[PDB]
RNA sequence: UUCUGGGUCGGGGUGUCGUGCGUGGCAGAGCAGCGCUGCGAUCCAUUGAAAGUCAGCCCUCGAUCCAAGUUUUG
RNA sequence: UGAUCCUUCGAUGUCGGCUCUUCCUAUCAUUGUGAAGCAGAAUUCACCAAGCGUUGGAUUGUUCACCCACUAACAGGGAACGUGAGCUGGGUUUAGACCGUCGUGAGACAGGUUAGUUUUACCCUACUGAUGUGAGCCGUUGUUGCAAUAGUAAUCCCGCUCAGUACGAGAGGAACCGCGGGUUCAGACAUUUGGUUCGUGCGCUUGGCUGAGGAGCCACUGGCGCGAAGCCACCAUCUGCGGGAUUAUGACUGAACGCCUCUAAGUCAGAAUCCCGCCUAAAAGCAACGAUAAGCGCCGUCGGAUCUCCGAUAGGCC
RNA sequence: UAGUGACGCGCAUGAAUGGAUGAACGAGAUUCCCACUGUCCCUACCUGCUAUCUAGCGAAACCACAGCCAAGGGAACGGGC
RNA sequence: GGCGUGUUGGAACAAGGCAGAGUAAGGGAAGUCGGCAAGUCAGAUCCGUAACUUCGGGAUAAGGAUUGGCUCUAAGGGCU
RNA sequence: UGAACUAUGCCUGGGCAGGGCGAAGCCAGGGGAAACUCUGGUGGAGGCCCGCCGCGGUCCUGACGUGCAAAUCGGUCGUCC
RNA sequence: UACCGAUUGAGCGGCUCAGUGAGGUCCUCGGAUCGCGAG
């Protein structure tokens, strides 16, 4: 079980979609939604539902 | 050999040379083992070889037919284990009839169902994922 | 005049026509081969399709590129409640084919089984089977009924079996039972009359007719999209785009002569609700309904022996469209002919299981229980609690 | 068409988007009047809050209703 | 391709391509075999055989060609030189115009070039689906089935092992069984990935409008980001099968013909073919069984007698 | 077999029946390249107006009689023989 | 200021059309006689613009950057 | 017998947003020994450019094709001192 | 031996437009951790 790298939830064997660039660093990705936002260069720490933010804000 | 994935590198397609041959593009115009529909346009993914002509390179390879082989694609393909993975650009390796390359080093991360069919393409891969 | 290029043809002439199909539930057209020398057990069950998932499995297949690898095999989900033997029938053969020799009826029919032999049931005076149900009484009647069974012994080489499913336990609105003649493969036909008089009104499980890792077939009514034109209903290609009057059509439909049209040319019609069979259809887990054990239900239908959870086979929010499985489970690997909530009629396989993928053994690791209703990300509704704390509804 | 049964709302679950109105702040490029007060995109707390979720999602048994009678058949 | 001029000039729309179906075999490949100047590999000749497949492209309006790669192979044709109320008009084939040659000229060209309206189905069959129909009625109505007959579907390749073995002086170099995948096709399916989203679901935002905040509306769906449910894609996933008689052919026994002989009598092995199973449909085809409303049958084939119809037949189910 | 630059015993180029050239210009003809795109691989989904059903209203072209096929002969391609 | 959506209402949302110049994974003219169709580009500011030419042009050539909201600062007037 | 359509001419009236490149002439500042030059601004020329109404009618060989219409409709497009 | 020549001829270098921008240095605050302070 992995984690998502850009909304760090886990990610299941079934679930998922995970992205390799160039440089030869591999990402995965929960769902569309956290894909679309890495590729757009949004900032976890500024998506207000990240666990990076909630981490960030001590929510929890 | 290996099992199916997802084509998305049909004839004329354009792909990102990753040795140091001196090329840059590959421009696919068909594909080894298709035996071929009505309609049906060549399509490859990773780890088949196919026949490709260079666009941008050196003057001494840029008017031949040259035996390419896909190294990363960005039809998102499904792994037996349920990983839908696709890398963020299309590229391939100038090879031989046998699968040696012609060049010594690959710039970027070569795929695992490549690697596996290709014994000279993964020993100068320089990051398998 | 011949065609330019060779093109093989668009869809199978073998499943002509192709039009609704008169028969809501799923018909068994051939049942398997008698063997004499097997117990007596049945060839056939109903379903009903709950949903899919997918599970993920360590796979032992010597040769192959995935051996000792886990993999991700979607699988769908077919409630299967046990069904209540009504009737015994026996078929004779005749050299124009078979013939329904003589039916034997229980005493006691249950009141979801009548509802099928009416299409008014609440205006109408349930007094289906009130005198015949009169011989097991009558001492008289006895003796006619003993002369039955005695002459299905004697003048009958196919004996079945009336038995319908228990919709009382299902999560649809329906509450008629689908009846089936289930046919008996087992021995003599003196042992298949016993097997089936003592079993009449009484409930049969699905872990007697199957078994683990077998291929079954499953018969049903594939799911209808109405009229659709030749480009969906046969996969023409379609016309280019400056084509005038249509570009969705098929251009040439037969030549001068013969002057007429071909049946094989491809047209435009209803597609889907075709009656379809489809094998090698292999088990991957027999599950258990809910069921108290100690004065508490119990849920371990979908825990495996590498997870140790404590979660049932329905996933967050129950089965999208269909509701939630609480009865015996048979999770099937791959698609299954039907929407949701559709009776199958599972069914032995005519051939001889012997290939390397027939009897291959399923060892299930993880069983995936997210929500289908979205993009779910949680297993269970305690682990949604626990990852993400207490909300303001609290 | 009353061992009851069937609807409409509501509640819960699920999932989608994404932190609502109001209020509070010595957070805020600054600026204008007599430390204070006013103007001020945004930011922060309340607030993974708000909203909508079967009409073809899931489970209730909480609320309040409903139970009549087209045509024809030996 | 001619020859002919029988049919059609009160009109049969005409070249190629696209599309789609079906047939033929004079077989390119695959299945089963025979032959060699068949050692193996490759190839050639021939036989049963049309089940199945026969490609993507550059140039040309082109059929026809030529080349580039792929491939088991990229075989040849017919169906009004298949197919314009199916399309596309590129070509040809009206009127505009240019050139070349020809003509004193108007004009000609079977020479080149450019622009040039492609009309109508609601009728009858055919076909595709959809209601329903034997009506003669103690039959009406329902459930579970049987089955005539019709359709019919699977195809081909590669990798590992056999094996660097048989074979060959070498160079080279197979095959069966078994195993793992794939091509084409077919039937489905939406767990997952991807597409769509006017649940106009949620956020944001441009111009304007309601005095402002709040809440909202208008611009034929204002725009943008994400997106549930459905539907959907070899763009995701799953499934696709067994016998029978035999063809070609190779043989047994055994005469004709003291021998010999696969044939004359009698037998055996035998295939992508054929038939059937599997699968799809279910008949002016049918069975088992449930219930059948003073009203509605039977009983007592005795009806004791009355009326109406419709076939025959004129001792026999030996 | 296209386009362009050259070669010219040119069927049948050629000098106001005007030759050669040409910046700018063109809803003129043609070729290649970059970007772009459902033109295509390979189709799928949504929406508006229709088709569809219904109340009202309500035509026309056309028509020897008509409308299931195979083969045969025939005015040498029948629907009827 | 004018009007009831342009010779009719109601119920459905099948095929197939017309239109919205709807949208789209990967590839990007492999489609086709032919980039037909529509897709990209597009305003404005600041930079930067070749071959050729009749010196007028080519030229918005090509090729880049910037753009919202808000709070300020600076400069550009008249009259007595 | 017709120029109520259309072709050409004549008389007398009416009409043609907003922008762009920006010519002669002029002013000023620099270079010169004279011939004469260079920079900025001004000026507002044109069968000039983008473009609305107008006037035309390219392409889709779109819609329509017993039509709204015996020639029309939509997008696109030519021109607009 | 040089020259003209369609082929947006081809190759190899120098300096730069624009975009992207590693890594230091300072400045704001950030407090794992240690005994108000060091960090
Ligand atoms: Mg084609
Ligand atoms: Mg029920
Ligand atoms: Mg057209
Ligand atoms: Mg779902
Ligand atoms: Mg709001
Ligand atoms: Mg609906
Ligand atoms: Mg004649
Ligand atoms: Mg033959
Ligand atoms: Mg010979
Ligand atoms: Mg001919
Ligand atoms: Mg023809
Ligand atoms: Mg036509
Ligand atoms: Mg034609
Ligand atoms: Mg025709
Ligand atoms: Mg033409
Ligand atoms: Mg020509
Ligand atoms: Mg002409
Ligand atoms: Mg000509
Ligand atoms: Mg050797
Ligand atoms: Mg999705
Ligand atoms: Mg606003
Ligand atoms: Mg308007
Ligand atoms: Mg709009
Ligand atoms: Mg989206
Ligand atoms: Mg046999
Ligand atoms: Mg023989
Ligand atoms: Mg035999
Ligand atoms: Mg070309
Ligand atoms: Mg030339
Ligand atoms: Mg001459
Ligand atoms: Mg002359
Ligand atoms: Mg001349
Ligand atoms: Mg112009
Ligand atoms: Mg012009
Ligand atoms: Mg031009
Ligand atoms: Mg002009
Ligand atoms: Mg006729
Ligand atoms: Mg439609
Ligand atoms: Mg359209
Ligand atoms: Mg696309
Ligand atoms: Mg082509
Ligand atoms: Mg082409
Ligand atoms: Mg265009
Ligand atoms: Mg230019
Ligand atoms: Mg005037
Ligand atoms: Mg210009
Ligand atoms: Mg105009
Ligand atoms: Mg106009
Ligand atoms: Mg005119
Ligand atoms: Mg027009
Ligand atoms: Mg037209
Ligand atoms: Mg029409």
């Amino acid at each position: 079980v992995e984690l998502c790298s850009f909304s760090g939830y886990k990610i299941y064997p079934g679930h998922g979609r995970r992205y390799a660039r160039i440089d030869g660093k591999v990402f995965q990705f929960l769902n569309a939604k956290c894909e679309s936002a890495f590729l757009s260069k949004r900032n976890p720490r500024q998506i207000n539902w990240t666990v990076l933010y909630r981490r960030k804000h001590k929510k929890g | 050999a290996k099992f199916r994935i997802s084509l998305g590198l049909p004839v004329g397609a354009v792909i990102n040379c990753a040795d140091n041959t001196g090329a840059k593009n590959l421009y696919i115009i068909s594909v080894k083992g298709i035996k071929g529909r009505l309609n049906r346009l060549p399509s490859a993914g990773v780890g088949d070889m196919v026949m490709a002509t260079v666009k941008k390179g050196k003057p001494e390879l840029r008017k031949k037919v040259h035996p390419a082989v896909v190294i990363r694609q960005r039809k998102s393909y499904r792994r037996k284990d349920g990983v839908f993975l696709y890398f963020e650009d299309n590229a391939g390796v100038i090879v031989n009839n046998k699968g040696e390359m012609k060049g010594s080093a690959i710039t970027g991360p070569v795929a695992k169902e490549c690697a596996d069919l290709w014994p000279r393409i993964a020993s100068n891969a320089g990051s398998i994922a | 005049s011949h065609r330019k290029f060779s093109a093989p043809r668009h869809g199978s002439l073998g499943f002509l026509p192709r039009k609704r199909c008169k028969r809501h539930r799923g018909k068994v057209k051939s049942f398997p081969k008698d063997d004499p020398s097997k117990p007596v057990h049945l060839t056939a069950f109903l379903g009903y399709k709950a949903g899919m998932t997918h599970i993920v499995r360590e796979v032992d297949r010597p040769g192959s590129k995935v051996n000792k690898k886990e993999v991700v095999e979607a699988v769908t989900v077919v409630e299967t409640p046990p069904m209540i033997v009504v009737g015994v029938v026996g078929y004779v053969m005749t050299p124009r084919g078979l013939r329904s020799f003589k039916t034997i009826f229980a005493e006691h029919i249950s009141d979801e089984c009548k509802r099928r032999f009416y299409k008014n049931w609440y205006k109408s005076k349930k007094k289906a089977f009130t005198k015949y149900c009169k011989r097991w009484q009558d001492e008289e009647g006895k003796k006619q009924l003993e002369k039955d069974f005695s002459s299905m012994k004697k003048y009958c080489q196919i004996i079945r079996i009336i038995a319908h499913t228990q919709m009382r336990l299902l999560p649809h609105r329906q509450k008629k039972s689908h009846l089936m003649e289930i046919q008996l493969n087992g021995g003599t036909i003196s042992d298949k009359v016993d097997w089936a008089r003592e079993k009449l009104e009484q409930s049969i499980p699905i872990a007697n007719v199957f078994s683990q890792d077998e291929m079954i077939d499953v018969i049903g009514v594939t799911k209808g999209h109405g009229c659709k034109g030749v480009t969906s209903r046969w996969h023409t290609k379609k016309l280019p785009r400056k084509t005038h009057r249509g570009l969705r059509k098929v251009a040439c439909i037969g030549a001068w002569h013969p002057a007429r049209v071909a049946f094989s040319v491809a047209r435009a019609g209803q597609k889907g609700y075709h009656h379809r069979t489809e094998i090698n259809k292999k088990i991957y887990k027999i599950g258990v309904g809910y069921h108290n054990k100690d004065g508490k239900l119990v849920k371990n239908n979908a825990s495996t022996d590498y997870d140790l959870s404590n979660k049932s086979i329905n996933p967050l929010g129950g089965f999208v469209h269909y509701g939630e499985v609480t009865n015996d489970f048979l999770m099937l690997k791959g698609c299954v002919v039907g929407t949701k909530k559709r009776v199958l009629t599972l069914r032995k396989s005519l051939l001889v299981q012997t290939s390397r993928r027939a009897q291959e053994k399923i060892d299930l690791k993880f069983i995936d229980t997210t929500s289908k209703f979205g993009h779910g990300r949680f297993q269970t509704i305690e682990e949604k609690k626990n990852f993400m704390g207490p909300l303001k509804k609290d």
